[PDB]
């Protein structure tokens, strides 16, 4: 069975400049070797096969090369529909064997986060719960602190926190942030404040509803 | 166009199997090899095995514990795949794949996310998220809908119905207690809301509900 | 159209016929042994044509019993074929040296 | 010899196109390739591609952005590379070579120095260097001349129109302000100067200026 090697994992590169992924198989394989991309879940696309043809669909900024045991998929000028995971495949031997993969990732300039609070809906009061979420969106580096306050005190019960991967829009991350209740426990406590700590800002960027 | 056809999400239960399915359309060749692959939630893609159709001759990752039986009915361009005695390893996105016998996958379907769990499928309840009445807008206004208890994975979620692209995150969903939670974000100019509707529509493929949700300011 | 001439001719297409299935079957032959390069349409197609001319460069060859089946009836269609052509000539031949001689 | 011809100089603008050229000359057959070679300034040769003049067919580096096209005029023996969209990454000198499709470059061009600036072509100005006039000499005495204010590179600085060998050295140009300095030195036997004359001559390609400057000693 062949042994498509993808060093390295993950590919940092700023917006504009040449980028190269490497393909090692354990033996030679002529050209017998095609690259896929996968974005954040998508299916895999055909970008090259046999190592430098091209297939219709494709930025030319997307060229391949190699023969043997050593293969390169390039991407001249990264652009933010870049960012996905880069597979190669050969077809020389039976069966058919997948590298480990490659995430490419742009390092862009900082962005300060847009942060919005959202109260629960009065679908959801009605059902007896109580979801307060924050999204802090569209900002960079990935690095990002979410404080929850109820009247002026801190909160760490309740709160699920979940991260985008890098956005193929706009090369920048985001987060929700969601604290969760009874409608019972919502209803005793006035003034809901959600605060994030960035790189962009020394201070915190608050975001307050009062239930009154 | 779409090419490969798979229902989007199963449910099975440990021990269980189950029959996936990869409807075909476009040139149908007699040359054609049918490819599975396997990927685990953040993991790489893997090879499970390969049917030709026309001759109904079918090979398998022989490197793996062999859970796969692939069958193909050429009347109705149809390649299934039975997964058996299916244990949480197995839970996974499946795709098939079209292969003209040059040893690359030309055309991929969307896969079929199958879960092996002992819980029970339940749709999600859909909750608007128009801002509080004490937040000043600035050229632009972000609104959301919150996805909550649903099983299995995954939801699918819209704006007016597609035509809204560009201003759209879709978050990961949390896990709890048996149940998956997540949130989608959008964002307008604050002049075409809301004079212009502005709609999430939400999808889950396993429970075969299909709800909308209108973004109103609140009463 | 003689016989000869007609047997050739049938020989020729009949080749083209087995060049086509040979490489079909081998692949299906093949596929499922590891290590096999006898694996996709295009080069199992350059390879039957090898095989039947008998130059066999050894790029390519089947490992399994039905990939090395095949491959013996892609010999002996290329070995019959091409002797049917030389037999053919040779019959040619023999007739215009009896009509020179007079005969 | 000379068998390959090629222009001493181009300059190009961040984004334009040149087309370079390659005259060849002595036995020029059908199976002949000319190939282009690529040296960046203190960096190694770097093949870029081939074209057959006869047939016209052209191959390509493609381990590298695709800059090059090659086109061959059998009529004129003369080989053409389009280099478009250039960047600064593209500022090298790029050879010519033949071979007779056995596989090594027999005879080089003597390669052209495409400068990618934004900056305008200035010729050089060119001053004598005679020794002031309370300097002791030997068996020997240095002279030497001045090229400087130039813009692209390269100069070819000659001394007595090649005929002094022995004694020359030309020291490499320095950049300031969008414009090039160098110095070249001779050095000739005392008694042979200033009775035999030392003229240095400095070609400056990109400009199509070659001026002689004669070295007298100071008034």
């Amino acid at each position: 069975d062949i042994l498509l090697t993808q060093s390295p994992a993950i590919l940092s590169v700023s917006p504009g400049e040449r980028v190269s992924f490497s393909c090692r198989a354990s033996q030679s394989i002529g050209t017998d070797i095609h690259w896929y991309q996968q974005r954040t879940n998508g299916s895999p696309r055909l970008l090259i096969k046999y190592a430098s043809e091209s297939i219709s669909g494709i930025p030319s900024r997307f060229s391949g090369s190699g023969s043997g045991t050593d293969f390169t998929l390039s991407i001249n000028s990264v652009e933010s529909e870049d960012i996905a995971n880069y597979y190669c495949q050969q077809s020389n031997r039976w069966p058919f064997t997948f590298g480990s993969g490659t995430k490419l990732e742009i390092k862009r300039a900082d962005a300060a986060p847009t942060v919005s609070i959202f109260p629960p809906s009065s679908e959801q009061l009605t059902s007896g719960g109580a979801s307060v979420v924050c999204f802090l969106n569209n900002f960079y580096p990935k690095d990002i602190n979410v404080k929850w306050k109820i009247d002026g005190s801190e909160r760490q019960n309740g709160v699920l926190n979940s991260w985008t991967d890098q956005d193929s829009k706009d090369s920048t991350y985001s987060m929700s942030s969601t604290l969760t209740l009874t409608k019972d426990e919502y209803e005793r406590h006035n003034s809901y404040t959600c605060e994030a700590t960035h790189k962009t800002s020394t201070s915190p960027i608050v975001k307050s509803f009062n239930r009154n | 166009q779409v090419q490969l056809q798979q229902p989007g999400a199963e449910l099975v239960k440990p021990g269980a199997s189950v029959k996936l399915s990869c409807k075909a359309s476009g040139y149908t060749f007699t040359s054609d090899w049918i490819h599975w692959v396997k990927q685990r939630p953040g993991h790489g893609l893997e090879w499970i095995g390969e049917i030709i159709p026309s001759y109904g001759r079918a090979n398998y990752n022989e490197k793996i514990q062999k859970k796969a039986t692939l069958t193909a009915d050429k009347s109705s361009s149809t390649a299934f795949m039975q997964l058996s005695s299916l244990t949480s390893e197995d839970s996974a996105v499946y795709y098939c794949a079209r292969e003209r016998g040059d040893g690359y996958f030309a055309v991929w379907g969307a896969g079929t996310t199958v879960t092996v769990s002992s819980a029970k499928t339940t749709p999600p309840s859909v909750y608007p998220l128009a801002p509080g009445s004490a937040a000043q807008t600035n050229s632009m206004v972000t609104l959301g809908c919150l996805v909550k208890g649903y099983f299995p994975e995954p939801v699918t979620v819209t704006w007016n119905s597609g035509s809204l692209s560009s201003g759209v995150h879709t978050f990961p969903a949390v896990l709890q207690s048996d149940l998956y939670t997540l949130s989608s974000s959008v964002t307008v100019p604050s002049s075409s809301w809301p004079s212009e509707t502005v709609t999430c529509n939400v999808a889950h493929p396993a429970s075969s509900t299909k709800v909308d949700k209108k973004i109103v300011p609140r009463d | 159209s003689a016989l000869h001439w007609r047997a050739a001719g049938a020989a020729t297409v009949l080749l083209v016929i087995v060049l086509l299935a040979g490489s079909y079957l081998a692949v299906l032959a093949e596929r499922g042994a590891p290590g096999a390069q006898l694996i996709t349409y295009p080069r199992a197609l350059w390879w039957s044509v090898v095989t039947a001319t008998t130059v066999g460069y050894g790029d390519l060859y089947p490992v399994t019993l039905w990939g090395r089946c095949v491959a013996v009836v892609v010999m002996v269609a290329g070995i019959t074929s091409f002797g049917l052509v030389t037999a053919a000539l040779a019959t040619w031949f023999v007739g215009r040296e009896q009509e020179r001689r007079g005969h």
